[PDB]
RNA sequence: GCGUUCCCGAUGCCGAUGAAGGCCGACCCGCGAGGGCGGCUGGAGGUAAGGGAAGUGCGAAUGCCGGCAUGAGUAACGAUAA
RNA sequence: GGUGAAAAGAACCCCGGGAGGGGAGUGAAAUAGAGCCUGAAACCGUGGGCUUACAAGCAGUCACGGCCCCAAGGGGUUGUGG
C-alpha cells in the first residue's frame, strides 16, 4: 500500500457525495493501487540434518547400485578434453546413451570430454548430491571419486 | 410406467330442474356434475363435463327466512357505494341469477371455471328455448 | 442473388433512420425511390443515397437489370459513439452521446416466370 | 390377455409381451428368466378371476434384455448460507421383456 | 508466481447460465438473476417431485370414486369392502380398469359390497 | 437529478411495447399527369408543373 | 476432494495431419467442484504420470477501472431587440 | 502496446460532393483492410420457429395436451391445471 507512488490526500470529502468513502488512490481496491499480500523477497533455505544429508546421499549411491547402475571406473583413454574420444569410450564402456548417466570424477578432461554430451551430467566428485544422482538413471564414478565419497562416510 | 388419457369426447349435456329444491344443496350437485367428476375419464386440466340446463328457475325453496335476511353485497361500483340486494329483489327483477352465482362459488377460480361457468345454461321457465338434445337428468 | 451497399459510420442516431428504413423493407427499388424522394426525415437522404447505390452494384456489377430488382432486406446497425460534454448547471456537466449509424442495404431480383 | 404383477413395492399390469423399467434385480445377466407374482388374470377368453392377493401359483414370465440404466436430475436443495447442489441421482432401472401368461 | 483469474469463472458463469436458458429476461441472461432462479427452480422441482406422487394418489381416488359411483356406492365403502376382504392390489393407479376394460372392475364392485354382506 | 425519478430500469419489454405506435407512415404520392413520375397530391411538383400556374421550365 | 498460475519430471512428450483461448452439443465419466468426447472458430503454443510452490477461485464491500443500458426520442437548444 | 513472413496496404471501373461501399486485384488467411491477432459478456439489430389481445404476476416448478426440426426416443416452445 505504502509501497506506491501516489499521494496521501483523501479523494472524497468523506460524508456528503453518496460515492462511496474513500482514502488514497493506493488503497488496494483502487486497481492502481497496492497488492495486499503480494509476495515479498524472502529466503527459501532451511539446515536439513547433517547426519541426514549423508544418510541421504547413501540411499542415493545405494539405489542406483542395487539396480546395477553404479559402476566404479577407471580406464579412461580420453584425452585434452574431446568428445569423440569420450564417446568411444562408453560405447565400449556399455553406454550407448539409453539411460542419463551422471559422470563424477576428478579428472577435468574427461569432465570437458562428456561436458557437452545431452545424456550426461558430468560433475566433480565432490559434488555429488541425492539431487542429480537421483536425477540421472546411471552413476559412473572414478574409483578416486568413489573413496572421497566413501571418506565422507566409511 | 402408466399413463391414462382420454381423447376428444362429445359433450353430453343434461336438463334440469327440481325447483322443489333448495339452491346449494342443488347448486353443488349442478357444479359436481359441470366439471366432469362424476364421470371417470376425469382431467382437470381439460374442460370435459357436463353441459348443464336448468329449467324452471326460482320456485327453488331456500330453508330459512332470507326476507332480506340473504343480501347480495357482490357489486361496489367505486366511488363510494358497495350496493347491496336482498334475495326478493332478484326473484321478483329478474332472478336466475339467483342460482347462477350458487354454482359460481362453487366452480373453481381459473379460466377453466370461467369456462366451466360458461356451460350452465339457466333460465326462468319452464323452457329452454336452446336445446336440441335435452338429457333431463333425475 | 443480391446487391449489398452498406455506408458505414453515418452520424445520425440509429432509431432515428430505423424508421425511414422500415419504410422500404422488401418493396420496388421502383417505389422506394419514391418513397424516401418525399418521406420527411433526414435519414432519407441518408437511406436513399445508400439503396440508390445498392442498385448501381446490382446492375454494372451483378448484372442483375434494374427494373426487376427491390429490397430484399435493409438494416441499420449502431457505430462507434461520440461522447461529448456538456457544461451543466452548477457545473455539473455531462457526457452526450453523438450516436453514429451502419445502414445497409441489399437489392434483389424480383420474378421470373 | 391382461394381468397385474408386482415388483418393487409396486404393481403394474402386463400383456403378451413388453415392457419398461422395474428396479435393479439379482437377475445378474441380461438373457435370464425370472417370474414375478400375478393379481388378476385378465379377462380374456381365458378367465377374469382375481383374489386375495390372487397367489394361484401362475404367474408371468420375464426375460429382459437390460444393463442398470441411469438419468439426469440434479436434487438442489437450498435454504440460507446453505447450498447442496451435492445430489445427481440417476437411479438403476432395470429393462425386463415380458414374455407369457 | 501471480494467479489469475483468467478464464476460471466466464466458464463457472457459462454453465450457469445454459441451465437457465430460456427464462424470462436478465433472469436468463445475468450471470447471477440467473443464479438466484435457477436456485427457486431447485427446491421447486424438488418439492414437486414430493407433490408429484401424491398428486397422482388423488388424481386417481377420483376416477376410482366417479368411477364405482356409478354402481351405488362410496369410494368410502368400496375400499373398505376390499381391505376387509383382501386385495393388496387394485393400487389406487391400477384402477385403471374402471376405464380400461370396466368388466374387470364390475366384478371387483360386486367383489367389493360382497364383503359387506 | 431531482424530485420525480424512475423507480426500476423500464424492461426491454415494456420499452419496446410502449413504441408500438412510432411506426412511420409511408407518404401519399400519386401517378401526375404529364410525366408519368410521382407527386403527392394536391402539390405542384417542380418538372411539368400546373395548367394556367407556372412551374419550372418547359416547350 | 475439484480447479487456477508456477517449478521438478524436460536436451522429454503433444503440436499445422492445427497448440492456447473462444462458440456449440440431447454424449460419456464423477455425489459434487470438475473431468473427457464430438462439431464449428482459432493459428503457435502446450505440458502426463507423481510431486513441490503460491499474488490461487467474487454476486453483493453506496467497492475500484472500463463498456453498455433505463429514464427518452422525453427536458432542453442560454435573455420575447423580429 | 500487437496488420502481415513480406506493404504486396487495395491499380482500374461503378455508386457517392465526401465518406463509405460493390466488383476487380495482393495474400496462407481480408469475418488479417489499418488504432487491423484472437475477439468473450452486457447492450442494439435483421431473418426464422413456437407463442400471445377475458386475463391478476419473485415469473418458476410438476403434470398432462398442441405446434416445429430425428424416432417404442429427444430437443424447442407453452395452453390449461396443481
Ligand atoms: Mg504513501
Ligand atoms: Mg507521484
Ligand atoms: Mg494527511
Ligand atoms: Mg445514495
Ligand atoms: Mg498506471
Ligand atoms: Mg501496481
Ligand atoms: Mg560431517
Ligand atoms: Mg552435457
Ligand atoms: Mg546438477
Ligand atoms: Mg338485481
Ligand atoms: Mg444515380
Ligand atoms: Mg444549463
Ligand atoms: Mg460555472
Ligand atoms: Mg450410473
Ligand atoms: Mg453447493
Ligand atoms: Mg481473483
Ligand atoms: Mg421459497
Ligand atoms: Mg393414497
Ligand atoms: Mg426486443
Ligand atoms: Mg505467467
Ligand atoms: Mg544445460
Ligand atoms: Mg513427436
Ligand atoms: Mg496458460
Ligand atoms: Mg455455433
Ligand atoms: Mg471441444
Ligand atoms: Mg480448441
Ligand atoms: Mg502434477
Ligand atoms: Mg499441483
Ligand atoms: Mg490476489
Ligand atoms: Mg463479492
Ligand atoms: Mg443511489
Ligand atoms: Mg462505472
Ligand atoms: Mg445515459
Ligand atoms: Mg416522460
Ligand atoms: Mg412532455
Ligand atoms: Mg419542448
Ligand atoms: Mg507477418
Ligand atoms: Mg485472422
Ligand atoms: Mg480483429
Ligand atoms: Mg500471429
Ligand atoms: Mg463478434
Ligand atoms: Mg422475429
Ligand atoms: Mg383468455
Ligand atoms: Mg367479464
Ligand atoms: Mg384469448
Ligand atoms: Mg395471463
Ligand atoms: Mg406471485
Ligand atoms: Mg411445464
Ligand atoms: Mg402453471
Amino acid at each position: 500500500r505504502g509501497e506506491v507512488a501516489y499521494s496521501g490526500r483523501k479523494i472524497w470529502p468523506q460524508k456528503h457525495t453518496g460515492r462511496a468513502r474513500h482514502g488514497d488512490i493506493g488503497a488496494p481496491i483502487f486497481v492502481g493501487g497496492g497488492v495486499v499480500f503480494g509476495p515479498k523477497p524472502r529466503d527459501y533455505s532451511y539446515t536439513l540434518p547433517k547426519k541426514v544429508r549423508k544418510k541421504g546421499l547413501a540411499m542415493a549411491v545405494a539405489d542406483r547400485a542395487r539396480e546395477g547402475k553404479l559402476l566404479l571406473v577407471e580406464a579412461f583413454a580420453g584425452v585434452n578434453g574431446k568428445t569423440k574420444e569420450f564417446l568411444a569410450w562408453a560405447k565400449e564402456a556399455g553406454l550407448d546413451g539409453s539411460e542419463s548417466v551422471l559422470l563424477v570424477t576428478g579428472n577435468e578432461l574427461v569432465r570437458r570430454a562428456a561436458r557437452n554430451l545431452p545424456w550426461v551430467v558430468t560433475l566433480a566428485p565432490e559434488g555429488l548430491n541425492v539431487y542429480d544422482i537421483v536425477r540421472t538413471e546411471r552413476l559412473v564414478m572414478d574409483l578416486d571419486a568413489w573413496e572421497v565419497f566413501q571418506n565422507r562416510i566409511g | 410406467m402408466k399413463t391414462y388419457v382420454p381423447k376428444q369426447v362429445e359433450p353430453r349435456w343434461v336438463l334440469i330442474d327440481a325447483e322443489g329444491k333448495t339452491l346449494g344443496r342443488l347448486a353443488t350437485k349442478i357444479a359436481t356434475l359441470l366439471r366432469g367428476k362424476h364421470r371417470p375419464d376425469w382431467t382437470p386440466n381439460v374442460a370435459m363435463g357436463d353441459f348443464v340446463v336448468v329449467v324452471n328457475a326460482d320456485k327453488i325453496r331456500v330453508t330459512g327466512k332470507k326476507l332480506e335476511q340473504k343480501i347480495y353485497t357482490r357489486y361496489s361500483g367505486y366511488p363510494g357505494g358497495l350496493k347491496k340486494i336482498p334475495l326478493e329483489k332478484m326473484l321478483a327483477t329478474h332472478p336466475e341469477r339467483v342460482l347462477e352465482h350458487a354454482v359460481k362459488g362453487m366452480l373453481p377460480k381459473g379460466p377453466l371455471g370461467r369456462r366451466l361457468f360458461k356451460r350452465l345454461k339457466v333460465y326462468a321457465g319452464p323452457d329452454h328455448p336452446h336445446q336440441a338434445q335435452r338429457p333431463e337428468k333425475l | 442473388m443480391e446487391a449489398k451497399a452498406i455506408a458505414r459510420y453515418v452520424r445520425i442516431s440509429p432509431r432515428k433512420v430505423r424508421l425511414v428504413v422500415d419504410l422500404i423493407r422488401g418493396k420496388s427499388l421502383e417505389e422506394a425511390r419514391n418513397i424516401l424522394r418525399y418521406t420527411n426525415k433526414r435519414g432519407a437522404y441518408f437511406v436513399a443515397k445508400v439503396l440508390e447505390s445498392a442498385a448501381a452494384n446490382a446492375v454494372n456489377n451483378h448484372d442483375m437489370l434494374e427494373d426487376r430488382l427491390y429490397v430484399k432486406a435493409a438494416y441499420v446497425d449502431e457505430g462507434p459513439a461520440l461522447k461529448r460534454v456538456l457544461p451543466r448547471a452548477r457545473g455539473r456537466a455531462d457526457i452526450i452521446k453523438k450516436r453514429t449509424s451502419h445502414i445497409t442495404v441489399i437489392l434483389g431480383e424480383k420474378h421470373g416466370k | 390377455m391382461f394381468a397385474i404383477v408386482k415388483t418393487g413395492g409396486k404393481q403394474y399390469r402386463v400383456e403378451p409381451g413388453l415392457k419398461l423399467r422395474v428396479e435393479k434385480l439379482d437377475a445378474e445377466p441380461g438373457a435370464t428368466v425370472e417370474l414375478p407374482v400375478l393379481l388378476l388374470g385378465g379377462e380374456k377368453t381365458v378367465v377374469g378371476t382375481p383374489v386375495v392377493e390372487g397367489a394361484s401359483v401362475v404367474a408371468e414370465v420375464l426375460g429382459h434384455g437390460r444393463g442398470k440404466k441411469i438419468l439426469v436430475s440434479k436434487f438442489k436443495a437450498k435454504v440460507q448460507y446453505r447450498r447442496k447442489k451435492g445430489h445427481r441421482q440417476p437411479y438403476t432401472e432395470l429393462l425386463i421383456k415380458e414374455i407369457r401368461g | 508466481p501471480r494467479a489469475k483469474t483468467g478464464v476460471v469463472r466466464r466458464r463457472k458463469h457459462k454453465k450457469i447460465l445454459k441451465l437457465a436458458k430460456g427464462y424470462w429476461g436478465l433472469r436468463s441472461k445475468s450471470f447471477r438473476k440467473a443464479r438466484e432462479t435457477l436456485f427457486a427452480a431447485g427446491n421447486y422441482a424438488y418439492a414437486h417431485r414430493k407433490r408429484r406422487k401424491r398428486d397422482f394418489r388423488r388424481l386417481w381416488i377420483v376416477r376410482i370414486n366417479a368411477a364405482c359411483r356409478q354402481h351405488g356406492l362410496n369410494y368410502s365403502t368400496f375400499i373398505h369392502g376390499l381391505k376387509k376382504a383382501g386385495i393388496e392390489v387394485d393400487r389406487k393407479n391400477l384402477a385403471d380398469l374402471a376405464v380400461r376394460e370396466p368388466q374387470v372392475f364390475a366384478e371387483l364392485v360386486e367383489r367389493a359390497k360382497a364383503a359387506q354382506g | 437529478a431531482k424530485h420525480p425519478v424512475p423507480k426500476k430500469k423500464t424492461s426491454k419489454a415494456r420499452r419496446d411495447a410502449r413504441r408500438s405506435h412510432h411506426a412511420l407512415t409511408p407518404p401519399t404520392l400519386v401517378p401526375c399527369p404529364e410525366c408519368k413520375a410521382m407527386k403527392p397530391p394536391h402539390t405542384v411538383c417542380p418538372e411539368c408543373g400546373y395548367y394556367a400556374g407556372r412551374k419550372v421550365l418547359e416547350v
